[PDB]
């Protein structure tokens, strides 16, 4: 899960090494927090 | 001094011819030259130690060229390609707009080199080992970088026959697999055949679809034979899905995603036969009788694809689908290759139903519908409701990564009676969770003392669940 | 026809930046265009 899947595609719908490249803001309960 | 007597002193060697042909003087012709040739000579060895090994001579003195050509090559192409994607791919229209403009004879020998990578591949997953990954890699992204419209309209007759014979050879290689696992499945050539079909030509199908499908190519490529090798491939893709075998029981979800690319990726509404004499894209409409009748085709529009259903019956089928309650475990390649073929098949045909061109209706290829997208996902979210709290597996993420594109084109009717019952499974499990752990807040950990692993089992399912739903909740 | 909606935090010295409504983002997801700044003498709305 890197979460990047769901936050770059939802740009098109709405028309508007592992240590370092990997960070928790793509977390599905924060971002529905945000958008809710 | 002599700037300030006026003596004018130049560069004296001005460029005294023009240096211009940029089709042939340019580092990336250069560099696909070398390794077409590099791959050639592969090649040959290859079949040179084929030949070989199953002789006197097992012994092969070419180590040191199939060392160079796996340890050098093959990654290399792989970065470069990776690093220079845009710029092969462009084209008139931009995708770069900093610079770029591949040529087309640089993008026909990108479509050359990735058919003798294929050929090399085929049927050879044993000999280079390990490299087998790096093989499949390499292909993985050239096809992301073909460009089959450039390719197509303007190119040689032999890398257009080298890029159907691709597709020729990887139906074939499908309809082998499906034919010796048929009445073969109680019991070396099928195990090496099931074994490379694994390895590389669902990954290669599936981006190469993708990709085709992404980019429209399917309207400039699969045309007449490729509509034919297609066909046969869409056949085999859907009956190995299908058929209850303890072979396909573990490459299901292989053969589902690549069969959702290739529906993406097909120009010619294959569910609906019956209003496809409107497809000009048609085989069944340019081919006509006399050349329908020399090759291999059924002769009627509708018998195409005989195992196949119709979009109506299979819609019909997922309806009673979650309404029968029926579970994972029961009936399981249904919601593991139809229903990511559904939502692929109608991203793709949203844009050619009615209701995008409502003018000059039901000359349109689909009959498909905003209405026809609400009822999968309320289907789909009915399958999810009911195996919510049992037969949890990686479906559930896999699926809501396939489901995204249909939420485009939903109406915010469907949360009035949808939405609302899934969180509120989940926060009666997550209030369960919570109250053993409101019991036993001393232990929760993950080794077994003290009954724990139960509720490590139910966080990991909730959490499962939760990357279910979310990302359906956030882009609705 | 964008309009772009400028918000200025001089208690928190923070700076956004929204496009029809929506916030935009740096290259990571911070919210926040300008993190830090001096107060100094104090910001004007500017355009060029």
């Amino acid at each position: 899960i890197n979460n990047m899947s769901f936050l770059i595609t939802d740009t098109k719908s709405k028309m508007s090494r592992k240590g370092d490249r990997y960070s928790m803001q793509t977390s599905l309960i924060v971002a529905a927090l945000k958008r809710l | 001094f002599l700037q300030i007597n006026g003596y004018a002193v130049s560069r004296g060697f001005k460029d005294l011819e023009l240096d211009t042909p940029s089709i042939e003087k340019r580092f990336a012709y250069s560099f696909l030259q070398q390794l077409i040739r590099y791959v050639d000579e592969a090649h040959q060895y290859i079949l040179e130690f084929d030949g070989g090994s199953r002789g006197k001579g097992e012994h092969f003195p070419y180590e040191q060229e199939i060392k160079f050509f796996a340890k050098v090559v093959l990654p290399l192409i792989d970065q470069y390609f990776k690093n220079h994607r845009l710029y092969f791919l462009s084209a008139a229209s931009r995708p770069l707009c900093s610079g770029g403009h591949a040529s087309n004879k640089e993008k026909e020998m990108v479509t050359s080199l990735f058919c003798k990578l294929g050929v090399l591949v085929r049927h050879r997953i044993s000999l280079f080992g390990n490299d087998a990954t790096s093989i499949v890699n390499c292909l993985h992204i050239l096809g992301q970088t073909l460009d089959a419209r450039t390719v197509m309209k303007t190119g040689l007759e032999s890398v257009k026959s080298a890029l159907r014979a691709f597709l020729d050879n990887a139906a074939e290689d499908l309809e082998k697999t499906m034919e010796n696992l048929k009445q073969g499945q109680f019991t070396k050539g099928v195990t090496q055949i099931i074994n490379y079909t694994t390895v590389a030509l669902l990954p290669m199908l599936s981006s190469l679809f993708e990709h085709i499908g992404q980019h429209q190519f399917g309207e400039d490529l699969i045309l007449e034979d490729v509509q034919v090798s297609c066909y046969r491939i869409l056949t085999s893709l859907y009956a190995l899905g299908t058929s209850k075998s303890i072979y396909v029981e573990r490459q299901r979800s292989a053969l589902g995603e690549c069969l959702a690319a290739f529906a993406g990726a097909f120009p010619v509404a294959f569910l609906e036969t019956h209003l496809d004499k409107h497809n000009i894209y048609s085989i069944y409409n340019t081919k006509s009788s006399r050349e329908r009748a020399a090759l291999s085709l059924p002769t009627n529009v509708e018998d195409v694809c005989p195992n196949i259903p119709s979009l109506e019956k299979l819609m019909e089928e997922i309806v009673e689908l979650a309404e029968s309650g029926i579970r994972y475990t029961q009936m399981p390649h249904v919601m593991e290759v139809i229903l990511p073929m559904l939502c692929s098949y109608m991203s793709r045909w949203w844009e050619h139903g009615p209701e995008n061109n409502p003018e000059r209706a039901e000359m349109c290829c689909t009959a498909l519908n905003s209405e026809h997208m609400n009822t999968l996902l309320g289907n789909i979210l009915k399958i999810i409701y009911n195996n919510l709290g049992i037969d949890e597996g990686a479906w559930m993420k896999r699926l809501a990564v396939f489901s995204q594109p249909i939420i485009n084109k939903v109406k915010p009717q469907l949360l009035k009676t949808h939405f609302l019952p899934l969180m509120e499974k989940l926060k009666k499990k997550a209030a369960t969770v919570v109250s053993e752990e409101d019991h036993l807040k001393a232990e929760a950990r993950g080794d077994m003392s003290e009954a724990e692993l139960l509720i490590l089992d139910e966080f990991t399912t909730l959490a499962r669940d939760l990357y279910a739903f979310y990302p359906l909740l956030i882009r609705f | 026809g964008d309009v772009v909606g400028c918000m200025v935090d001089m208690n928190e010295h923070t700076m956004m930046f929204t496009l029809n409504g929506e916030i935009l983002l740096d290259d990571s997801g911070s919210e926040l265009a300008f993190k830090d700044f001096d107060v100094g003498d104090g910001f004007i709305p500017v355009c060029s």
